């Protein structure tokens, strides 16, 4: 080889060995996992959730189109319905063995029961117990969507809600009425 | 008989209408009140095309097909502009007052109005009043009731009168108020009132049987049987 | 006049010569949504056809795609010939910038068509694949074999009357009387290929070069003839990677197939969902706003930067250093922090939709945008000045497995390779998608030698216009919906869907049964991470697709190995694997 | 609390996995337990993952390793092109139906002591692809220890199985030597994750919203 293409060499080899001494003097770029909490986005996509209404009901109807918009298929319920007349899910299960987080169905929920939420902690043992059960979605609180009811857009009368109580939705009259 | 649809030659039956000729060519036209079994009554006016009378025609007119025969010689036009902005307007005047309830729906995915409501390409809403509601009444251990939805296409009470016989089901009330059901609360004691929960397009009468324990259409596991 | 018009494309030249030298009664023109001419052929016909393609002024010397359809079960095919399955040879004129696409019809018993190979060599794949999972037959072919399945696979996965779901199937069952079998399936058997396991003074050695080798970037083989160190010749053993996403095209609606896009490239996220989904826009006949193609074009420009920079740190680990992968993976994460907060996940997005985003971009992406710009230029100028201007690298990467543009014609390679063989053909700038003409960047070419550095420092230079077009996408975003205002937009805006009866409706129908879309053929096709990325959809006017065809760069490029790196030793090859920039999800599917 | 796991390929038994598990009590001795304890500590404070991938999930494994998260940091950083050498299998991939035989000779070509970790759907049940030509999970012919949902799942929940998985080895009980003693593996039956974090994982009432960064 030649002299000018060694010593071109020598210095690249010298100049490379400089540039990591100073990324050795530089500044650290490591997330401390697990002593610091990772930060998540708000609209992350983690661990899913069902939610509940303001008033304090869960705010799942049963709808089923959770289920079907699941290009999976993890995801089973049934439709059970209360004396006044509301619906909601005698069970709800995910297989999160199988789930791959894309977040259908949260897009496809009319009610926003269901969520992703920012939680990655899923780690198990057994895959027979990442098959979680409605006790174990069900939270306590509204989740991402804090003030929406979708009870009070349907035309549903249940309890507390009457016909005509809902938005939009004017008294019912009667054909008996005496008015033209 | 010979019929032109969208410039196409068709030969249909001239002792049929419009509606059931293109239906039966596979043309997709939006229909409500028109049954198969029970005939045509022009309440809808969901299924309307642009007809000329001759092949040089540029205005045209926008008739009923299930009330327009399916003679020889008549051009008709299914996806002209006019047509489909009528067709539109149908479909969202049907949606002025119809309630926000197609999750808690036993017609949810088994329903014609959500099918004539995507055909049409209606999904953008302008009208921001209120919409009317209805009490509703308790017609036994077979059907639910749920007089919200309804589009008033008289399907029900034309099967269940001029083709069950049945004598406790009708028409009541006004203008935009009508009713369909029965005078008083009670059983459908009509032999054949189970088959409303099919001729009704909306989910007005549902199966309470199937309602008790329900699931949509896509999760049920179908069989023919006897 | 929209763009995703049925077009007839009776205006091309192409046509006329084609009328001129074989007739006019010798094929049919389909109209078709693809922006391509569709020509149906006789089978007797088609060798003279692809001659006449290749003898042109100026030619068709590419063949982009071929592959089977079975149309036994296409209930919609006014204007074609009958068939039971057709094969499809998509050919590209780079002169023109045009391309055709030839159609043979074929019935279920003669199951039989003339080999392509000796027009385009890179058909043996393509003719391997389509056997495998079609079941058609190609005369003249050398070694038609089975390429996705092993060999101890009975019937042809891609047929309509084959089951897709492995739960229709029995669960597998490892026995040792299988794993026997397999084993013995999987042993590479060099009588098969004409290896000739032998000379006079010496024994040829056999390498396994994967599936678990540290150089291959997936779970693929190379089988290699060695003599010392030198290769003599390599049967690159693809396959193992299939995950029948075709097939899951067929399977799934218009709408949940997105993730499975997501998946084909997984280096490339929303730059695999753009040509999915601007094809169902083509089929749908929705014209998306501008802000849409601004974010759209964000995205993949930012998923363009990750995969550049994973390609780069892979490529400098292959060449012996083993520092600036952990620092280009930290300038992944920033992207993956800014991807974390527009679509809420950091690898697959799954976010792009049928007419639009899912959401709306959150408040404050611009603050993480403009941290990411400010962090980037001066990183990369140090990988550049620490290991890309390494003489040792040069030693190792410079004249490594280079070929010219003649050898990256005939094998179909895009992306980096074809133009660092000095051929300008960048699909952002020939066939402009997405409102890729609103933004200035240049497309840097080779000299003509496509060698490992040539394509790596191409590389780096196209991430250098993706920051300029970051740059300028941050500078100017528009102000407008984030969806389209088409009634197929799928799904509907959330919030109309919460309060209105008719968006509840279209959600309700559209996230259950599906949009459906109307019978028609559509195809885009972008430049991807790694090359050029094409979706083929056939659509029976149902909510499923009737046939998802998905063309792959990385599948040419592993079919063009072993003419490029035959007779150097197994370092070159090592360095070619790194310097080629694929994925093996993007080769077998 | 305990299960008992005995190898046995040659014996009678044909399907994969080769092996017959139990339910047993601890066995757990002024030193002996104490010396299990240590060698406990040392391997799980010392774990060696294998160079093998499939697809996505390995290369969000392989971003794991890198500097912004640092796994080396546990001691896990090592990985071992060789299965000799290896002591975890990470299956950070799709289980295909052609590899299936690659990753059965690979898991014998391992020595003991041994751990499997399947990441993502794909390796867990098969994932989104219910398809023709892909095994449904890799726990149908290998014993798989700790198992991840995602997919991806990032490379801080790839470090969360691995902690879970250095807990589930400092409690179970191998022979120390191979010449004195029971030869039999013991692993914990340990209290599931869901049950653990399900107090507060219902609690949870707010979240911020999605417009929101
Ligand atoms: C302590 C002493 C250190 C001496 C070397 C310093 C090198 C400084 C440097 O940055 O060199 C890099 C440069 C690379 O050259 P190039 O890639 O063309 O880039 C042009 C812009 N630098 O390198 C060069 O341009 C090379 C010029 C410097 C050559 C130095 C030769 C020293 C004497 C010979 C020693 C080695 C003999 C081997 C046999
Ligand atoms: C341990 C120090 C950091 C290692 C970082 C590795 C980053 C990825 C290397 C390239 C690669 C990819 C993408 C890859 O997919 C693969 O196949 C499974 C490899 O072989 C093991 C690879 O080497
Ligand atoms: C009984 C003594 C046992 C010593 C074990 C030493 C293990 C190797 C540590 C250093 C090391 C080497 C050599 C190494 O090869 C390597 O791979 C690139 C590392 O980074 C992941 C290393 O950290
Ligand atoms: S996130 Fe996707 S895969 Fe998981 S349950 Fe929801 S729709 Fe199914
Ligand atoms: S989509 Fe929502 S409301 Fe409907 S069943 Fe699923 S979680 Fe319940
Ligand atoms: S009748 Fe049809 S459109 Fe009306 S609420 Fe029920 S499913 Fe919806
Ligand atoms: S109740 Fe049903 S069948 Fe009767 S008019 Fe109303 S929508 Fe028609
Ligand atoms: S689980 Fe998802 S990310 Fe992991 S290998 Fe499967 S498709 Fe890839
Ligand atoms: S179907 Fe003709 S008006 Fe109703």
């Amino acid at each position: 080889m030649t002299l000018k293409e060694l010593l071109v060499g020598f210095g690249t080899q010298v100049r490379s060995i400089w540039m990591i001494g100073l990324h050795a003097f530089a500044k650290r770029e490591t997330r401390m996992y697990p002593e610091e909490p990772v930060y998540l986005p708000p609209r992350y996509r983690g661990r899913i959730v069902l939610t509940r209404d303001p008033d304090g009901e869960e705010r799942c109807v049963a709808c089923n189109l959770c289920a079907v918009a699941c290009p999976v298929g993890c995801i089973s319920l049934q439709k059970a319905e209360t004396k006044d007349g509301r619906w909601y899910p005698e069970f709800f299960r995910i297989n999160f063995s199988r789930c791959i987080f894309c977040g259908l169905c949260e897009e496809a929920c009319p009610t926003t029961a269901i969520q992703l939420t920012p939680d990655f902690e899923m780690g198990e043992y057994k895959r027979q117990d990442l098959v979680y059960e409605k006790e174990d979605l069900l939270i306590s609180g509204p989740g991402k969507y804090p003030e929406y009811n979708f009870y009070r857009m349907a035309g549903m009368a249940i309890d507390g809600k009457d016909k005509g109580e809902a938005e939009n939705e004017a008294k019912p009259i009667d054909v008996k009425s005496l008015l033209p | 008989a010979t019929i032109h649809v969208d410039g196409k030659e068709y030969e249909v039956n001239g002792a049929d209408n419009l509606l059931e000729a293109c239906l039966s060519l596979g043309l997709d036209i939006p229909y409500f009140c028109w049954h198969p079994a029970l005939g045509s009554v022009g309440a809808c006016r969901q299924c309307a095309v642009k007809q000329y009378q001759n092949a040089e025609d540029t205005r045209g007119r926008l008739v009923m097909s299930c009330m327009t025969p399916a003679s020889d010689g008549t051009f008709i036009s299914i996806d002209d502009e006019e047509a489909k902005q009528f067709r539109e307007s149908v479909v969202e005047w049907l949606m002025t007052n119809h309630p926000h309830d197609c999750p808690v729906c036993e017609e949810g995915g088994n329903c014609h109005l959500q099918d004539m409501t995507v055909m049409t390409g209606h999904s953008f809403r302008r009208y921001r009043f209120t919409k009317r509601t209805h009490r509703n009444q308790d017609l036994g251990p077979f059907i639910s009731h749920e007089m919200n939805r309804c589009i008033a296409c008289y399907r029900c009470v034309r099967y269940y009168k001029d083709y069950a016989g049945g004598t406790d089901l009708g028409v009541y009330g006004a203008h935009d108020n009508v009713y369909f059901g029965r005078p008083e609360d009670g059983t459908l004691e009509s032999e054949f009132s189970g088959n409303l929960v099919e001729i009704c397009p909306t989910g007005v009468f549902t199966d309470k049987t199937h309602s008790e324990r329900y699931n949509r259409k896509w999760d049920m596991q179908f069989a023919p049987s006897i | 006049e929209p763009a995703w018009q049925t077009r007839d494309h009776l205006d091309d030249p192409v046509i006329g010569e084609l009328r001129n030298r074989f007739g006019p009664d010798a094929f049919t023109v389909q109209a078709t949504r693809t922006g391509v001419p569709v020509v149906w052929i006789k089978r007797e016909q088609l060798l003279e056809v692809g001659d006449f393609l290749k003898k042109l002024p100026k030619p068709y010397v590419m063949l982009f795609d071929l592959h089977g359809m079975d149309e036994r079960l296409r209930t919609h095919r006014e204007g074609l010939p009958a068939a039971d399955f057709s094969v499809f040879y998509h050919l590209i004129s780079i002169d023109r910038n045009r391309d055709i696409m030839l159609k043979v019809a074929l019935a279920e018993n003669d199951l039989h068509v003339p080999t392509f190979t000796k027009l385009f060599p890179n058909a043996n794949w393509y003719e391997r694949e389509t056997w495998d999972l079609f079941g058609i037959t190609f005369d003249g072919h050398p070694n038609l074999r089975r390429i996705m399945m092993p060999q101890t696979w009975k019937g042809h996965p891609l047929r309509k009357d084959y089951p897709a779901r492995a739960t229709e199937f029995s669960p597998f069952e490892l026995t040792k009387a299988k794993q026997d079998l397999e084993m013995e399936a999987l042993t590479f058997k060099p009588e098969e290929w004409g290896m000739k396991r032998g000379t006079e003074n010496e024994d040829f050695m056999f390498l396994n070069l994967g599936p678990n080798h540290p150089s291959a970037h997936g779970a693929f083989r190379i089988v290699l003839q060695l003599d010392g160190e030198e290769i003599v010749d390599c049967v690159p053993d693809i396959g193992y990677h299939h995950r029948g996403a075709e097939k899951m095209g067929e399977r799934q609606s218009w709408h949940s197939y997105i993730p499975y896009t997501d998946r084909i490239e997984y280096l490339g996220g929303c730059v695999n969902e753009m040509p999915y989904v601007l094809a169902v826009e083509k089929l749908a006949g929705i014209t998306v706003p501008d802000r849409v193609n601004v974010i759209r074009v964000m995205l993949s420009e930012l998923f363009r930067i990750n995969s550049h920079l994973l390609y780069i740190s892979t490529f400098i680990q292959d060449v012996g250093a083993m520092t600036p992968v952990f620092f280009a993976f930290t300038d992944r994460q920033k992207i993956y922090d800014l991807v974390e907060a527009i679509t809420g996940f950091r690898m697959h997005p799954a976010w792009f939709r049928i007419g639009g985003v899912a959401h709306d971009l959150p408040r404050g992406w611009d603050r993480l945008l403009r941290e990411f710009l400010d962090w980037m230029p001066k990183r990369l100028a140090s990988y550049e000045k620490a290991a890309l201007q390494n003489t040792i690298l040069k030693g190792r990467s410079q004249g490594v497995a280079a070929y010219g543009a003649k050898e990256a014609l005939e094998w179909g390679t895009t992306g980096a390779g074809l133009r660092a063989t000095g051929i300008d053909f960048d699909v952002r700038k020939a066939r402009p998608y997405s409102g890729y003409e609103n933004f200035d960047f240049e497309i840097p070419v080779g000299g003509g030698v496509s060698d490992c550095y040539t394509r790596v420092m191409l590389k780096v230079e196209e991430l250098r216009q993706s920051l300029r077009i970051l740059e300028q996408c941050l500078n100017n975003m528009p102000e407008g919906p984030f969806k389209a205002d088409h009634p197929l937009t799928t799904p509907p805006p959330k919030e109309r869907t919460l309060q209105h009866i008719e968006t509840l409706i279209t959600h309700f129908l559209q996230v259950s049964w599906g949009p459906v879309m109307p019978a028609n053929e559509s195809f885009q096709m972008i430049e991807a991470t790694k090359g050029i990325n094409s979706y083929y959809l056939t659509s029976d006017g149902s909510t499923m697709s009737y046939r998802t065809r998905i063309r792959t760069p990385s599948y040419a490029h592993l079919q063009q190995i072993p003419a490029a790196i035959r007779g150097s030793l197994v370092s070159d090859l090592i360095v070619y694997l790194g310097s080629i920039d694929f994925v093996m999800s993007d080769v077998d599917r | 609390d305990y299960t008992l796991t005995r190898i046995d390929p040659n014996g009678e038994n044909d399907r994969y996995p080769l092996q017959k598990q139990e339910i047993v009590t601890d066995p757990l001795n002024v030193f002996m337990g104490k010396l299990n304890d240590m060698v406990n500590w040392g391997r799980k404070n010392s774990i060696w993952p294998y160079n093998f991938g499939l697809s996505c999930c390995y290369v969000e494994m392989v971003t794991s390793f890198t500097a912004v998260h640092d796994v080396a940091r546990f001691g896990a950083e090592v990985l071992r092109a060789s299965p000799r050498q290896a002591d975890l299998m990470v299956v950070a991939g799709t289980c295909f139906t052609k590899m299936a035989p690659v990753i059965q000779r690979l898991y014998d070509q391992m020595l003991e002591p041994k751990w499997v970790i399947s990441m993502g759907a794909c390796a867990n049940s098969g994932g989104m692809y219910d398809i023709y030509s892909v095994v449904q999970g890799v726990d149908k012919f290998i014993p798989v220890d700790v198992y991840i949902p995602g997919c991806p799942p990032r490379p801080e929940a790839y470090m969360q199985a691995l902690m879970l998985l250095q807990e589930s080895i400092g409690k179970e009980r191998r022979p120390l030597s191979w010449v004195v003693g029971d030869q039999g593996v013991y692993r914990a039956n340990m209290q599931s994750e869901r049950e653990r974090k399900r107090g507060e994982r219902i609690a949870v009432t707010n979240l911020r919203t999605p417009d929101e960064i």
